[PDB]
C-alpha cells in the first residue's frame, strides 16, 4: 500500500543511499543482484513500502539519486549493493556546485530539476498511493544543500499534504571542511524551516563522538558514520513494514513531536552501540537501553540536552519485549529527570513497538526528541555567519548569479527568531 | 536454345553483375525485443581506487 519515496542529494546523499539500502536489504534478505533469500513471511508482506516489483521477481529501490557531478555516482554503482538501484533514477550533472550554495540552488539547480522531478513524478504517481517523502542530504555542501532544498520546495508545492521527512547533516564546528561553511547552512535553513514537516539533525562531530567514546573504534571511516545513521533512520520507520503491539508510522511521529508547526527539529539516536569489549558483558534489557540512550554520548547532534529542556520526546522500541518496562522506564525518566522536561506538557514522550528487532540484536530502540537544545546549535552557526557576512567575505561568489543583499538579510532574520522562539519554551 | 526442353524457363544458369562492392549492411543494435543489444562498453569515470 503506502510507499516511502527516498530522495538522496549531494555526495553525502548518494553515499547514505548506498548504506541505508544495504541495511534495508539486510532486514529484507535482498540479494545484491536483486532477488530475495531468507524464507520468512514478514519481510515481503510489506515490501512495497520501499521496493517495487519489477516483473522479473527482483525488487528495485524507490530511491532518487541526485548530484551535480558524476564521480560520486560511479563510486556507489561500483560498490556492493550498487546494482540494486535503477540506472534511470540516477541523474547526472556535469558542471557541479563547488561548495557554493547560490550556484547549487539557482542556475545549476534549474537545468537538472526539470528532469529529476520528472523522475520523482514518474515513480510516485506510478504507485497507487503515497505515505510521504524522505530526503537525505547535507546542508554544508553545494549540490545537496543548494538544489536538494529546491526539490523539497517544489514537491511540497505540488504535493502539500504528504509528509516531509528529511535527514540533514549539518556543519561541524570543530572540524571545518567546506571553508565557506555557515553560508551554506544559513541559506538552506531559512527555507527548510517553513517548508518541511520533520527535520532530523545529524552532525559529523557527534558521530565521531559516538565512534570514539561508546563504540571504541580506532579508525572510524565515513563508512562507519554512514552505517550509524542507517541504524537510526531504519528504526524510525520500522513499523511501516513490520507489525507490532503499539504501531507508529512517520505521521504518528509528526503529530506528537510538534507542538507548533514552525518548530520541528529533533535529536536522533540509536541504541545499543558498544564494542566487542563490552558486547558480551552487558544485559540487553529495557532499562539498559534507555539509560544508555538518555545522555549526551549517544545523540547524533553536538548539543547537550542537559543545557536545555526536552519539549517532546518519542522512544520507539524494537523486538520481543514486555510492555510494562516500556512505560515504566519512560515514566521513570520523568520522575528522576523532572527538570529536563517541560512543565506545560504532561507525559512528554510517545511509545511504539516494532515486533521485529534489527539483524543480530534481540532488542533495540530509536529516539526522536524535540528539545530546545537545537537552539544552541543555531547560535553556534550564526556567530560564524555574521562574523564573515559583516566583512563582506566570499560574497562575490554569492551575488554574481542571481541573489541580492535582501535575501541574505532575510536568512538570519528567519533563523534568529527561530532562536528567540526556542527561548520562550525554555 | 537458352530455354528449357519442355516449358519456358531459362536453362543456361544466369550471369550476375553487382553494382558496388556491397558492404555496410548496417547491422542494427536493437533486437526484436529492443533492449540495446549490449556489448561490453567503456566507463568514462575516475580511477576506481
Ligand atoms: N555524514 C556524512 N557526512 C559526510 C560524508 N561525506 C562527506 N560528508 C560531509 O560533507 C561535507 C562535504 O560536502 P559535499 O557533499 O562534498 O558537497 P556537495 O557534494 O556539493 O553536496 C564535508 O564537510 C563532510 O564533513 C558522509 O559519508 N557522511
Amino acid at each position: 500500500m503506502r510507499e516511502i519515496v527516498h530522495v538522496q542529494g549531494g555526495q553525502c546523499g548518494n553515499q547514505i543511499g548506498a548504506k541505508f539500502w544495504e541495511v534495508i536489504s539486510d532486514e529484507h534478505g535482498i540479494d545484491p543482484t536483486g532477488t530475495y533469500c531468507g524464507d520468512s513471511d514478514l519481510q515481503l508482506e510489506r515490501i512495497n513500502v520501499f521496493y517495487n516489483e519489477a516483473t522479473g521477481g527482483r525488487f528495485v529501490p524507490r530511491a532518487i539519486l541526485m548530484d551535480l557531478e558524476p564521480g560520486t555516482m560511479d563510486s556507489v554503482r561500483a560498490g556492493p549493493f550498487g546494482q540494486l538501484f535503477r540506472p534511470d533514477n540516477f541523474v547526472f550533472g556535469q558542471t557541479g556546485a563547488g561548495n557554493n550554495w547560490a550556484k547549487g540552488h539557482y542556475t545549476e539547480g534549474a537545468e537538472l530539476i526539470d528532469s529529476v522531478l520528472d523522475v520523482v513524478r514518474k515513480e510516485a504517481e506510478g504507485c497507487d498511493c503515497l505515505q510521504g517523502f524522505q530526503i537525505t542530504h547535507s546542508l554544508g555542501g553545494g549540490t545537496g544543500s543548494g538544489m536538494g532544498t529546491l526539490l523539497i520546495s517544489k514537491v511540497r508545492e505540488e504535493y502539500p499534504d504528504r509528509i516531509m521527512e528529511t535527514f540533514s547533516v549539518f556543519p561541524s564546528p570543530k572540524v571545518s571542511d567546506t571553508v565557506v561553511e555557515p553560508y551554506n547552512a544559513t541559506l538552506s535553513v531559512h527555507q527548510l524551516v517553513e517548508n518541511a514537516d520533520e527535520v532530523q539533525v545529524i552532525d559529523n562531530e557527534a558521530l565521531y563522538d559516538i565512534c570514539f567514546r561508546t563504540l571504541k573504534l580506532t579508525t572510524p571511516t565515513y563508512g562507519d558514520l554512514n552505517h550509524l545513521v542507517s541504524a537510526a533512520m531504519s528504526g524510525v520507520t520500522c513499523c511501516l513494514r513490520f507489525p507490532g503491539q503499539l504501531n507508529s508510522d512517520l505521521r504518528k511521529l509528526a503529530v506528537n513531536l510538534i507542538p507548533f508547526p514552525r518548530l520541528h527539529f529533533f535529536l536522533i539516536g540509536f541504541a545499543p552501540l558498544t564494542s566487542r569489549g563490552s558486547q558480551q558483558y552487558r544485559a540487553l534489557s529495557v532499562p539498559e537501553l534507555t539509560q544508555q540512550m538518555f545522555d549526551a554520548k549517544n545523540m547524533m547532534c553536538a548539543s547537550d540536552p542537559r543545557h536545555g529542556r526536552y519539549l517532546t520526546a518519542s522512544a520507539m522500541f524494537r523486538g520481543r519485549m514486555s510492555t510494562k518496562e516500556v512505560d515504566e522506564q519512560m515514566l521513570n525518566v520523568q520522575n528522576k529527570n523532572s527538570s529536563y522536561f517541560v512543565e506545560w506538557i504532561p507525559n512528554n514522550m510517545k511509545s511504539s513497538v516494532c515486533d521485529i528487532p534489527p539483524k543480530g540484536l534481540k532488542m533495540s530502540v530509536t529516539f526522536v526528541g524535540n528539545s530546545t537544545a537545537i537552539q544552541e546549535m543555531f547560535k553556534r552557526v550564526s556567530d560564524q555567519f555574521t562574523a564573515m557576512f559583516r566583512r563582506k567575505a566570499f560574497l562575490h561568489w554569492y551575488t554574481g548569479e542571481g541573489m541580492d543583499e535582501m535575501e541574505f538579510t532575510e536568512a538570519e532574520s528567519n533563523m534568529n527568531d527561530l532562536v528567540s522562539e526556542y527561548q520562550q519554551y525554555q | 536454345t537458352s530455354l528449357h526442353m519442355s516449358k519456358l524457363v531459362p536453362v543456361t544458369d544466369l550471369s550476375p553483375r553487382p553494382s558496388f562492392r556491397y558492404h555496410a549492411d548496417t547491422g542494427s543494435l536493437d533486437a526484436t525485443l529492443l533492449p540495446v543489444d549490449a556489448v561490453p562498453q567503456e566507463r568514462i569515470g575516475r580511477r576506481l581506487i
